[PDB]
C-alpha cells in the first residue's frame, strides 16, 4: 500500500506543478505569465546549494 | 552514464549509484535508453549526468556516496589499530589507483620500534594521492556511534571510541570513516565537502579511488558473520530472566 | 531442487555488495547449479473444407545433395531430425498451407542455439495430425542468473572466480559460493547460522541432520560433533586467502548451505530493441518482451526529464525516436 | 572570498523547473487521536 | 532407413504419405521418431 | 624476434627522471604480480611497489614501481625480474636434492 | 560509467553523421559490418 | 616476529614485514646466496598419488604463487570434443560429454603439443596434438539370469558403462610412440552411465591437452594446497586433571602428558587442525599461547592420476621461473 | 540424476566411489560416515558429493521404450 500512495502522490502534485518556473526577471511564473512568487523563497536561493 | 563494453550479459552500474535508484542486486532488472541526436545526447548528460546530480534537489545533500559494503571496508581501515608498512601500504595504495595514480608517501606515524602507517594516513592519500592534486579539505564531523568524551571541558575529538572526525588540509587528524562520514544523508561527509569546493569530478575521482580500495581490501582483509556473534553470553543469559 | 554448495560467509571482491553473490568458476565447471531448458512446439496439420490438407515439406539440397542452411537441421520428411543442433533461423518443422502450396515452416528464433531431443508425430481426437517438437538447451551460471538459499535471501551471480583465487583451508577446500555478511543483521536470518552448522556437523558424522521447526537438531552438539574432528564449535574456520596466500584476519564462517537455482535466468530477460514492427492502429514500437520490444517511457520519468528541463531529450525520447510524423496542416482551416 | 562566491552559486537559476523539483521533493519520501 | 519408435510397444515402422499414424502390431497411435544416423559433435566443456 | 606487445609503459604515468613507472603486463595475473611485488620490494631503492588488476575481464595487470632517484624503475623492474629466476632456481636445487635423496 | 553487453551494443546503435573528423573512423566501422563490435549495422546515404 | 598471532576472535601479524625499510635498520635485503642458507626442503611422504612436503623459510607470496601455478597453468590432458554416434540413452548427450571431458587420464603431456584456434579445422587435430579416445556399448537383456533377478549386473550384460570401456585408438604414429604407454583413464571405475536394452552408447573423443584456468577438467591435481605449521607454546605449565582437559582441547594425537601429573608438554604440534577450542576456557588463557609459523609452509600435493605428484611441483616452479624470463627478455614498448 | 564424476570443490574423483559405497552399506554394513571415511573421503566438500546424491537414474530408467 506504500508503494501505490508513492507514486499516487507526486503525480497528482505534478499536475498543477509542471510549468511553473523560475525566469530571468527572477519571479517565478506559470504558463500565462502570472505571477506565483515576486522571489523564489524570499530569498531567490536553490535548495540545492 | 558514459556506455562500457564488456562481454557479459548484464548492466553493471557502480555500487554507490544504486542508491538513487533505490535497486539491489537481487534479480531487478534496469531500462537503458541510448539517444539518438547531438542536442539530446548533450543535454542528457551535461543536465542528468552522474556527477552533476551527486546531490538530490530535496534537500541539497548527498545522494551517491559509499554504500553498505564500502562503509565497513572503510571502518576497519581507519579503525584506531591499523598499522601498515611500506610493503602492504603501497599495495594498498596501488588497489584505489589502478598502479597508475602517483602517490607521495607522508613520513610514517610510528618510527623508532618499526615503520608503520595508521590506517587514518591511507584515506588522507585517497583525497589527496601527491602534491599536485589540489583537493585540500577542511572539515569537522560526528561519527555514527559518538561516545562524549570523559570531562566535559575536553573539546569533541578527546571523545572515546574515536568517533569525531578532523580533518585538517585533506588529512585526517581523528575518527574513523563511517556512514556519517561516507554515506548519503550528511552534509559534513568527506565527499560532499570535495564537491562544494573542489567540483563534480574531484568528488567523482575520491569515490571510485574508494571503490576501487574497498573492494580489493576486504576480501583479503577477511570480515565474517557466525553463530558466536549472535550467540548471548551465559550472564546475558541469567540477567534476562531476571528483569 | 537445489544443491548443497560450500558457503564461505565473507566479503570478497566488492562484487557482492547488495545480495550479489560470488560464484566458482571450477564448480561451474563441474557441473555446480546446470540446468537445462525443455520447450515444446505444436503444429496441426489441419485438413479444410476445400478437401486439401496442410502438408510437410521436404529436404530442399542445393547444387549436389547437401542441404541449404534452413534444411541442415531437417532430415528427409520434413521433421528436423533427433539431436541435431538447431540454431537462430533454422527450420525443425516445415510445413506447408494451400494445388499450390505456401510455405509456412516454423522458425527456430532463439538467442542461443537448442538441439532437437524429441520428435513426436500423431493424430489427435478429430483425426488429424499432430505434430510435437520437443527443443533441449544446455545452460550454465552465467553472470546475472538468480540463486538462492532457503531463507529467503534471493541473489545473483555477480562474479566468477578463477578457483586459485578462492579462499581455502588448511586441507584445501574453496567456496563454492561467497556470501556477503551483509545480507544477515538486516534481515536477521539466524536460522541459516544453523543450518550451515548442522550441515557441517551432519557431513563430519555421515548423517543427515534435522532443521524442522521448534524442534531439529540442537546447536549444542552439533557444535559436539564438530570439535570431535578438530573443526572449531562455531563453524568459523581460519581461510588463507588465495589472491595474497596470506591468513585472512578473521575467521571464516564456512560449510555446507544447501542453495537452489531459481528460473529467473538472464538469457531469457535480456533483449534490446533499435527499430523493429510497430503496431498498425498507433504505429509505435510494439509491446511485450516477446516480440522485438520496445520499453515504455511513461507518465512518471516525463517527470523526471522535465524536473532536469531537458527539453530536447524529451523532444527526442519521446516524438523523434518514438512516433514522429511528418504531416501536412492547413493554415487557415487548421486541419 | 569563500562566502561570497558561496551565496553567488546558491542562487536559483533561471529556467529551472522548479515546480516540477518541488513536486517530486513532496510526494516521493516516506496527540490523541489525531491523523 | 527405417524410423518412427512406436511409444509403447517399441516397434519400428517406416511411413509412407498416407498409411496411417498406427503402430501395426499394437495400435497404437502414437510415433516417436528415432534418433539420427549424422555425427553430432559436442564440446565437453 | 622480440614480443613487442607483452609489456608496455604506461607513459601517463610515469615521471621524466624514470624513477616513477607502470607497466601494463598483459596474460599475467596475481601469481606473477604478487610474486614480483615481494622481489621488488626488497630492493634497498623501491620505494613504492603495488600491482593491480584493474578489471576481472581484462587479461591484464599494471605494476606500478617509485625508487628513489639512484635507479630508474625500468631498472628495478629489471633487477626484480632476475632476482625471481635466481629464487626458483634455489627452490628448482633443494626440491630435486631430497628427493632424489629420498 | 555503465556496463553494457557487447551483445546489446551490437543492436542499439548511433546514427554518426560522418565529417571532416570522423571520415576515417567510420570507414573501419563500415569494414567491421554489423557482427564484430566496433562495427556498424546501417548506412543511410546523403540522398538515397 | 614471523609467528602469526591466533587469537580467540582475530588473527594476527599476518604480512611479511622482510623488507628493507621496514624499520630504521634497513636490513632483510635481497642476497640470493643468504635465501639459499636459509631454504630447505623436507619431504614428509611421497606417494603415486601424493605428495607431502614442507617448504621451510620462503615468503607467502612466492609460496602461494607455487599453489597457483599447480591449480590453475600446469598443463594436462582431457577430452575435449566428443562425437556422438547413436546415443539412445537416458542421459542427455551433452551431459554424458561433459561426464566424459572430466574424467582424468594417463596421458603424459609433454608427449604432445598445444592444439591451434587460428587453424581451420581440417589440419586442426594432428596425430601430435590429438588422442581419440573411443566408447563403444550397448546394453542387452542377459538370458541366462538368475530368477530372484534384482541386481542389474546379472539382470543385463553392459547395465553399466564404465570409464575403463573407453578404449584408445592410436592415430598416425601414436601406435609406436604411445605403443609403450596406453591412454588408461587414471581411475577407471568412473561410473559414466547406466544403460537398459535397447539404448545403446557409440562415441569418439578428441583429447587435447590445456591449463585449469581454461576449465576445470584440465587441472592436474585434486587439491594442491598448503598449510602453516601450529605452534603450541604451552606458558606456565599444566598438570593434574587440567591437564587432562588440556589435552582433550587438541585432536589427539597432538599433545602427551609424561608422567600423569608432572606437566602437559606439547608432542606434534603439526598434527593439530586448529580449532582454537582452547581459547574458549578461560582457565588455561593465560596459560596457553598459540599460534602459527608464517615462514614453514607445508605442501599436500595429491595428483588426479596424470603424473607423479613431485613432478606437478618441479613443473610449477619451472612455470614461474619461465614467466619472469619472458618478461625480463621483452622490450618495454614505450 | 547419476553421480557426480569430480567433487565440485576440489575436482577429486568421486564418480568411482558411488558403486562401492553401496556395497559398504548394503553388505558388511557401516555406518554411512565410516563407510565414507573408508573410501577415503576426509574433506566435507567430498562427503557431500555422495551422502547427499540421489541416484534418479535408477527411476528414470524404468521409464523407457522396452526395447
Ligand atoms: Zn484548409
Ligand atoms: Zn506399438
Ligand atoms: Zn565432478
Ligand atoms: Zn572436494
Amino acid at each position: 500500500v506504500k508503494t501505490a500512495e508513492t507514486g499516487y502522490m507526486s503525480r497528482r502534485l505534478m499536475k498543477s506543478l509542471e510549468d511553473l518556473s523560475c525566469q530571468y526577471d527572477n519571479t517565478v511564473r506559470t504558463s500565462a505569465n502570472g505571477i506565483v512568487q515576486f522571489t523564489y523563497g524570499g530569498d531567490g536561493l536553490d535548495p540545492l546549494e | 552514464h558514459y556506455a562500457k563494453i564488456r562481454p557479459w550479459r548484464t548492466f553493471r552500474l557502480n555500487e554507490c549509484v544504486c542508491t538513487p535508484y533505490n535497486a539491489d542486486f537481487d534479480g531487478d532488472e534496469m531500462n537503458l535508453h541510448v539517444p539518438q541526436t547531438e542536442e539530446a545526447r548533450a543535454e542528457a548528460i551535461n543536465l542528468m549526468g552522474v556527477k552533476n546530480n551527486l546531490l538530490t534537489p530535496k534537500s541539497g545533500e548527498p545522494i551517491i556516496a559509499a554504500t553498505q559494503d564500502f562503509i565497513t571496508g572503510s571502518y576497519l581501515i581507519s579503525h584506531k589499530d591499523s598499522f601498515y608498512d611500506r610493503a602492504t601500504l603501497t599495495q594498498l595504495l596501488s588497489m584505489m589507483s589502478d598502479g597508475i595514480e602517483h602517490f607521495d608517501i607522508p613520513p610514517p606515524a610510528i618510527m623508532k620500534p618499526y615503520y608503520l602507517w595508521t590506517g587514518k594516513q591511507v584515506f588522507s592519500l585517497l583525497i589527496k594521492p601527491n602534491h599536485n592534486s589540489p583537493v585540500v579539505i577542511n572539515l569537522d564531523a560526528k561519527n555514527k556511534v559518538f561516545v562524549p568524551p570523559k570531562s566535559k571541558s575536553l573539546p569533541n575529538e578527546m571523545s572515546q571510541n574515536d568517533g569525531f572526525v578532523i580533518i585538517r588540509g585533506s588529512q585526517i587528524l581523528s575518527g574513523v570513516m563511517d556512514k556519517s562520514v561516507l554515506g548519503d544523508g550528511k552534509k559534513h561527509s568527506v565527499f560532499y565537502t570535495i564537491l562544494r569546493d573542489y567540483g563534480p569530478q574531484e568528488a567523482a575521482n575520491a569515490m571510485n579511488r574508494m571503490a576501487k580500495l574497498c573492494a580489493r581490501f576486504l576480501g583479503n582483509r577477511g570480515f565474517s558473520i557466525g553463530i558466536n556473534d549472535v550467540t548471548p553470553a551465559d550472564d546475558l543469559k541469567q540477567k534476562k530472566e531476571e528483569l | 531442487a537445489g544443491q548443497n554448495a560450500t558457503v564461505a560467509v565473507m566479503s570478497y571482491s566488492g562484487y557482492d555488495i547488495e545480495d550479489a553473490l560470488v560464484l566458482n568458476k571450477s564448480s561451474i565447471d563441474r557441473g555446480f547449479g546446470r540446468c537445462e531448458t525443455r520447450r515444446k512446439t505444436t503444429t496441426v496439420l489441419k485438413r479444410y473444407a476445400n478437401h486439401t490438407q496442410d502438408i510437410i515439406g521436404g529436404m530442399r539440397v542445393d547444387e549436389n545433395g547437401d542441404p541449404i542452411w534452413q534444411h541442415q537441421s531437417l532430415g528427409p520428411d520434413g521433421l528436423g531430425e533427433v539431436g541435431m543442433k538447431v540454431q537462430s533461423g533454422q527450420i525443425y518443422i516445415n510445413k506447408s498451407v494451400p494445388t499450390q502450396y505456401r510455405e509456412a515452416p516454423v522458425i527456430y528464433r532463439g538467442p542461443e542455439p537448442s538441439h532437437i531431443d524429441q520428435v513426436m508425430m500423431s493424430v489427435s481426437d478429430n483425426d488429424q495430425a499432430l505434430i510435437k517438437v520437443l527443443l533441449r538447451q544446455n545452460r550454465r551460471p552465467e553472470l546475472g542468473d538468480k540463486f538462492s538459499s532457503r531463507h529467503g535471501q534471493k541473489g545473483v551471480c555477480g562474479i566468477i572466480v578463477k578457483q586459485e583465487d578462492m579462499p581455502f583451508n588448511d586441507q584445501g577446500i574453496v567456496p563454492d559460493i561467497i556470501m556477503n555478511p551483509h545480507g544477515f543483521p538486516s534481515r536477521m536470518t539466524v536460522g541459516k547460522m544453523i543450518e550451515l552448522i548442522s550441515g557441517k556437523a551432519g557431513v563430519l558424522n555421515g548423517t543427515l541432520e534435522y532443521g524442522t521447526c521448534f524442534g531439529g537438531s540442537k546447536l549444542e552438539d552439533m557444535s559436539k560433533i564438530l570439535v570431535d574432528q578438530g573443526f572449531n564449535y562455531s563453524g568459523k574456520d581460519m581461510l588463507y586467502s588465495g589472491i595474497t596466500g596470506e591468513c585472512l584476519q578473521a575467521y571464516i564462517f564456512f560449510g555446507p548451505i544447501y542453495y537452489q537455482k531459481l528460473k529467473h535466468m538472464v538469457l531469457d530477460k535480456m533483449h534490446a530493441r533499435a527499430r523493429g514492427p510497430r503496431a498498425v492502429l498507433t504505429r509505435q514500437p510494439t509491446e511485450g518482451r516477446s516480440r522485438d520490444g520496445g520499453l515504455r517511457l511513461g507518465e512518471m520519468e516525463r517527470d523526471c526529464v522535465i524536473a532536469y528541463g531537458a527539453s530536447q531529450l524529451l523532444l527526442e525520447r519521446l516524438m523523434i525516436s518514438s512516433d514522429a510524423f511528418e504531416v501536412d496542416v492547413c493554415d487557415k482551416c487548421g486541419l | 572570498e569563500i562566502a561570497l562566491f558561496k551565496y553567488r552559486k546558491a542562487r536559483l537559476e533561471p529556467g529551472t523547473a522548479i515546480g516540477a523539483i518541488g513536486a517530486q521533493s513532496i510526494g516521493e519520501p516516506g496527540s490523541m487521536n489525531v491523523t | 532407413t527405417l524410423k518412427y519408435i512406436c511409444a509403447e510397444c517399441s516397434s519400428k515402422l517406416s511411413l509412407s504419405r498416407t498409411d496411417a499414424v498406427r503402430c501395426k502390431d499394437c495400435g497404437h497411435r502414437i510415433l516417436l521418431k528415432a534418433r539420427t544416423k549424422r555425427l553430432v559433435q559436442f564440446e565437453a566443456r | 624476434e622480440p614480443d613487442r606487445e607483452k609489456i608496455k609503459l604506461l607513459t601517463q604515468a610515469t615521471s621524466e627522471d624514470g624513477t616513477s613507472a607502470s607497466f601494463q603486463i598483459v596474460e599475467e595475473d596475481h601469481t606473477l604480480g604478487n610474486a614480483l611485488r615481494y622481489v621488488i620490494m626488497k630492493n634497498p631503492d623501491v620505494e613504492f611497489c603495488g600491482y593491480s588488476i584493474p578489471h576481472p575481464s581484462e587479461n591484464l595487470l599494471n605494476i606500478r614501481i617509485q625508487t628513489y632517484g639512484e635507479t630508474t624503475a625500468v631498472d628495478a623492474l629489471q633487477k626484480g625480474l632476475k632476482d625471481l629466476m635466481d629464487l626458483c632456481d634455489v627452490v628448482e636445487s633443494k626440491f630435486t636434492e631430497k628427493i632424489k635423496s629420498m | 560509467e555503465v556496463a553494457v553487453p557487447d551483445r546489446v551494443a551490437k543492436v542499439l546503435t548511433y546514427p554518426e553523421k560522418v565529417t571532416r573528423y570522423n571520415r576515417h573512423k567510420l570507414q573501419e566501422l563500415i569494414v567491421n559490418g554489423p557482427n564484430v563490435h566496433p562495427g556498424a549495422n546501417y548506412l543511410l546515404k546523403r540522398n538515397e | 616476529s614471523n609467528i602469526v598471532g591466533i587469537e580467540y576472535n582475530r588473527v594476527t601479524n599476518t604480512t611479511s614485514t622482510d623488507f628493507p625499510g621496514f624499520s630504521k635498520d634497513a636490513e632483510n635485503e635481497w642476497n640470493v646466496e643468504k635465501f639459499k642458507k636459509d631454504f630447505e626442503v623436507n619431504i614428509s611422504s611421497l606417494d603415486a598419488r601424493e605428495a607431502n612436503f614442507d617448504l621451510i623459510n620462503i615468503d607467502t607470496s612466492i609460496a602461494n604463487a607455487f599453489r597457483r601455478i599447480m591449480i590453475s597453468e600446469v598443463p594436462s590432458v582431457a577430452a575435449e570434443y566428443v562425437y556422438f554416434f547413436n546415443n539412445t540413452s537416458v542421459i542427455q548427450d551433452e551431459v554424458l560429454a561433459h561426464r566424459i571431458g572430466l574424467v582424468p587420464l594417463k596421458v603424459d603431456p609433454d608427449m604432445l603439443t598445444w592444439v591451434d584456434s587460428n587453424l581451420p579445422d581440417d589440419e586442426k587435430f594432428t596425430d601430435e596434438n590429438t588422442i581419440v579416445l573411443s566408447l563403444n556399448v550397448k546394453c542387452t537383456r542377459n538370458p541366462d539370469a538368475p530368477k530372484g533377478s534384482t541386481d542389474p549386473k546379472e539382470l543385463y550384460n553392459n547395465a553399466h558403462v564404465y570409464a575403463r570401456d573407453l578404449k584408445f585408438e592410436p592415430q598416425g604414429r601414436q601406435s609406436t610412440t604411445f605403443a609403450d604407454c596406453p591412454v588408461v583413464p587414471a581411475d577407471p571405475d568412473i561410473l559414466l552411465a547406466k544403460l537398459r536394452p535397447g539404448q545403446e552408447i557409440s562415441l569418439k573423443a578428441h583429447c587435447i591437452l590445456g591449463i585449469g584456468g581454461d576449465h576445470a577438467k584440465f587441472s592436474p591435481v585434486s587439491t594442491a594446497s598448503y598449510r602453516l605449521l601450529p605452534q603450541i607454546n604451552i606458558l606456565q605449565p599444566i598438570k593434574g586433571e587440567s591437564a587432562r582437559r588440556f589435552q582433550k582441547c587438541f585432536p589427539p594425537g597432538v599433545i602427551g602428558i609424561d608422567e600423569g601429573s608432572d606437566e602437559a608438554y606439547v608432542k606434534d604440534a603439526r598434527k593439530d587442525t586448529v580449532s582454537r577450542e582452547v581459547l574458549r576456557y578461560e582457565e588455561f588463557a593465560d596459560k596457553v599461547k598459540l599460534g602459527r609459523v608464517r615462514n614453514h609452509f607445508i605442501f599436500n600435493v595429491e595428483s588426479a592420476g596424470a603424473m607423479t605428484p613431485e613432478e606437478i611441483f618441479f613443473k610449477s616452479v619451472r612455470i614461474l621461473k619461465n614467466k619472469a624470463e619472458y618478461l625480463k627478455n621483452c622490450p618495454i614498448t614505450q | 540424476m547419476i553421480v557426480p564424476v569430480r567433487c565440485f570443490s576440489c575436482g577429486k574423483v568421486v564418480g568411482d566411489k558411488w558403486e562401492s559405497y553401496l556395497n559398504l552399506l548394503q553388505e558388511d554394513e557401516l555406518d554411512e560416515g565410516t563407510a565414507l571415511s573408508r573410501l577415503g573421503l576426509k574433506r566435507y566438500c567430498c562427503r557431500r558429493m555422495i551422502l547427499t546424491h540421489v541416484d534418479l537414474i535408477e527411476k528414470f530408467l524404468r521409464y523407457n521404450p522396452l526395447e
